């Protein structure tokens, strides 16, 4: 949580008005990864299956 | 049934909970649901004379005294204490310095006519083997804190402190008809030829000149009550007077044997195995003393030893610096207790004397003067150590008396 | 002729940094007029600042354009000449010696003596030749004696010391027996990190803010005890117990520690770990490589 938080921080100090497109990739990358493991925590306490 | 705890539900006690097995709790009705003021001259005496015979007990014991001594002392002691308790004043007004235990023990030593001197006392309180540097060691009493400092204050010999306090003790109660203070003049020779590699000729020659200016009668006084003087006074502790002889005679005889009886270069092998830093008891001690010891270069004499009298240093740190002087107390028994606390080699003093007078046993032109002269500095080194006193103390001792010999012969 | 591992005798130095302060106090009061107690002595002496791997300083831009004369004689004298007399009040109360020392150190004279130089205690002299021989031995590599010395040494009551950097490559260099400089480390930590001045620079500290020297060479030094493998989750497992939050410097230790590790998807875990670690490293005063470098080590992982 926290963690994602920070990524979320760094995400809006974006413009990237000026911005060069990649680092939208490696962001996708990092919220993806994110998001894969904390659903992962969630399945396995209702649930460790 | 106790435990003491969680008082009592019951605010017509709290009395005082039991858990039986079965949870009930039970309570007993049966529910179950500083230092002295102003006169502390008594006091300050105490701890004084206290450890006073503690050190007649250390030198009586360790150093092999007479228990005769013991009584000379309480026979000083009685009278300076006599003369204290002769004093009206709530007002204090003593000085019972450290100083006053080495003086009367001094006292009564030269009384006794014992050949023990100043040095001894220098040398045995500065290598802790005599108890001195505290208050009532750390292992006592709880004193006004003015006496505890009229304790710890003043507490160094090493200005001549010793001998300005033995000639003050000695006006104190007077010498000349309660005592005999005549000091042991020629066992200080023997002591002094020795502590050089001078051949015993040199016994006899300061022996001589000793008796050429004095006819051998030598005082303690120094006295009369004051913190002034500025002539005639900076000789009068005979000692001092006796170091100032042994010095001119070295410096005389070796200068003016048109015999040549001393080699010029004899002289220099002298000052060598003077020189020779060695370790025994003796000079081991000398350091101990260079290390408290006021000016400088004595203490550049320390940055000058080598890794053995560094080692046995910390020995004798650990050894007597034990005499000392003033949860996380266990957490420092474990974590001190974390690293652990855990054929004779080195000689003796008449070995290391024997030796160096072999060093020289080769015995059977202006720049002799130079052989004179270091030989006489560094002679003058060791007796400043020694006898705690200055350079500047020395040197006007030796000067003024060197004119009262150059007076008393043209 | 070297500092001295022990509190310094005391009360004419004290009352002489009192005379100073208080002189001082009232010349640069007077002196903002013209630009215009324990505690009274603690504000006086508060309101002031108390290719290889430079920690770099502050370098210069952003400051100041200069002044120009502010002090004649005249103007100077004018300044100086009443606070001495209020000098004169307390000088008065004080001994001969430190009122000397006051219009010596007044008049812009710099003391002969040093405090040790004119210092006056057995068991004291003692200690500083005991802790002396331990330096000394520990830099003549003789492990062996300075283990001796050490142990005599915490032996006794006498002195705490902070000393401690000392002790920390003393035991690292001794190897020998004793409870060892990590062990001396994480001991500092526990005892003075909680409230459980003179003596203090920065080479050993409080845990306020930064405790710096030692905390940082036992990480970068256990990273080393690495160097040894090929323990690092044991030495960020105990960088990650303590909390005293303005480090950064134990972020880079940390992504270090991932970036050890990282050398399946347990290694990717591990170089997004160092990833994220080398920016909530850039959270503080930053150690940079130019740290694309960092990345492309992270991409010849990604191979
Ligand atoms: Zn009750």
């Amino acid at each position: 949580s926290l963690l994602i938080r920070d990524l979320n921080d760094d995400l809006s100090k974006l413009q990237k008005d000026k911005v060069s497109l990649e680092d939208r990739r490696v962001i996708f990358s990092r919220l993806m990864n994110a998001f894969v493991t904390i659903q992962n925590d969630v399945n396995a306490f209702i649930d460790s299956t | 049934t106790f435990i003491r705890g969680p008082i009592c539900g019951t605010d017509n006690c709290p009395s005082r909970l039991w858990r039986i097995i079965d949870g009930r709790r039970t309570c007993q009705y049966g529910h179950v649901m500083k230092l002295i003021g102003h006169e502390a001259k008594l006091l300050f005496l105490k701890s004084f004379q206290f450890i006073l015979k503690r050190q007649i007990r250390w030198l009586i014991t360790e150093m092999r005294f007479p228990k005769e001594f013991e009584h000379v002392a309480k026979i000083i002691w009685l009278k300076i204490l006599k003369t204290i308790n002769d004093q009206p004043q709530e007002e204090l007004k003593l000085q019972l310095h450290m100083t006053s235990t080495i003086s009367i023990l001094y006292l009564a030593s030269t009384h006794l006519s014992l050949p023990v001197y100043t040095c001894d006392y220098i040398k045995w309180i500065c290598t802790a083997k005599m108890p001195y540097f505290q208050a009532s060691e750390i292992l006592r009493i709880q004193l006004p804190n003015y006496y505890v400092s009229i304790l710890e204050g003043s507490i160094s010999p090493f200005n001549g402190q010793l001998y300005n306090k033995i000639a003050l003790t000695c006006g104190m109660i007077h010498f000349k008809e309660f005592f005999n203070s005549e000091i042991s003049c020629q066992g200080l020779l023997l002591k002094l030829v020795m502590q050089c590699a001078l051949p015993p000729e040199f016994y006899f020659y300061t022996k001589q000149v000793i008796e050429f200016e004095e006819t051998d009668i030598r005082n303690l006084t120094l006295w009369e009550r004051t913190d002034e003087r500025h002539t005639g006074r900076v000789s009068n502790h005979a000692e001092l007077r006796v170091l100032s002889y042994f010095m001119l005679t070295i410096n005389w005889m070796l200068s003016f044997d048109r015999d040549r009886q001393y080699p010029l270069k004899w002289i220099l092998s002298l000052t060598e195995s003077l020189t020779q830093r060695t370790t025994t008891s003796e000079s081991i001690g000398r350091n101990i003393v260079k290390v408290v010891y006021p000016d400088k270069p004595t203490s550049s004499d320390y940055f000058q030893w080598s890794e053995e009298e560094t080692l046995e240093f910390l020995k004798w740190m650990e050894k007597q610096f034990l005499p000392t002087q003033t949860d996380q107390k266990i957490a420092r028994r474990k974590l001190y207790k974390i690293f652990p606390l855990d054929s004779t080699h080195q000689l003796t003093f008449i070995e290391d004397l024997q030796e160096r007078y072999a060093k020289q046993t080769p015995f059977f032109p202006p720049a002799r003067k130079e052989a004179i002269g270091r030989l006489l500095t560094h002679i003058a080194s060791q007796l400043l150590v020694d006898f705690a006193i200055s350079k500047e103390q020395l040197k006007d001792c030796i000067s003024r008396i060197k004119n009262a010999c150059l007076h008393r012969m043209n | 002729m070297f500092e001295v591992p022990i509190t310094l005798t005391n009360r004419k130095f004290a009352q002489r940094r009192k005379l100073k302060y208080q002189y001082i106090n009232y010349i640069s009061r007077r002196f903002d007029r013209i630009s215009k107690q324990q505690k009274k002595r603690r504000r006086e002496r508060h309101w002031r600042s108390v290719s290889f791997e430079i920690w770099r300083t502050v370098s210069s831009q952003n400051k100041q354009p200069i002044n120009k004369q502010k002090m004649t004689y005249h103007n100077f004298k004018k300044i100086e000449k009443i606070p001495l007399r209020k000098m004169e009040i307390p000088l008065l109360h004080c001994t001969k010696e430190n009122k000397l020392y006051f219009q010596s150190i007044s008049r812009g004279l710099e003391p002969l003596k040093t405090s040790t130089s004119e210092v006056r205690n057995y068991r004291t002299r003692h200690i500083v030749t005991l802790t002396d021989l331990l330096h000394l031995n520990v830099s003549r590599h003789n492990w062996s004696l300075a283990y001796k010395i050490f142990a005599t040494l915490i032996r006794i009551p006498g002195v705490q010391i902070k000393s401690l950097w000392g002790i920390g490559v003393e035991i690292l260099d001794n190897l020998s027996n004793s409870s060892s400089g990590l062990d001396f480390l994480q001991w500092m930590c526990q005892i003075y990190s909680s409230k459980s001045r003179s003596i203090v620079p920065p080479f050993q500290t409080g845990s306020r803010t930064h405790t710096a020297k030692f905390a940082i060479t036992y990480l970068w030094s256990s990273l080393i005890n690495c160097q040894k493998s090929m323990l690092i989750d044991k030495i960020s497992e105990w960088v990650l117990t303590p909390p005293f939050m303005e480090d950064a410097e134990v972020w880079f230790i940390y992504a270090s520690c991932h970036l050890l590790k990282a050398d399946i998807n347990q290694v990717i875990k591990h170089i997004h770990y160092v990833r994220t670690f080398l920016k909530i490293c850039l959270d503080k005063g930053g150690f940079a490589v130019p740290s694309r470098l960092i990345e492309n080590q992270l991409k010849s992982f990604e191979s």
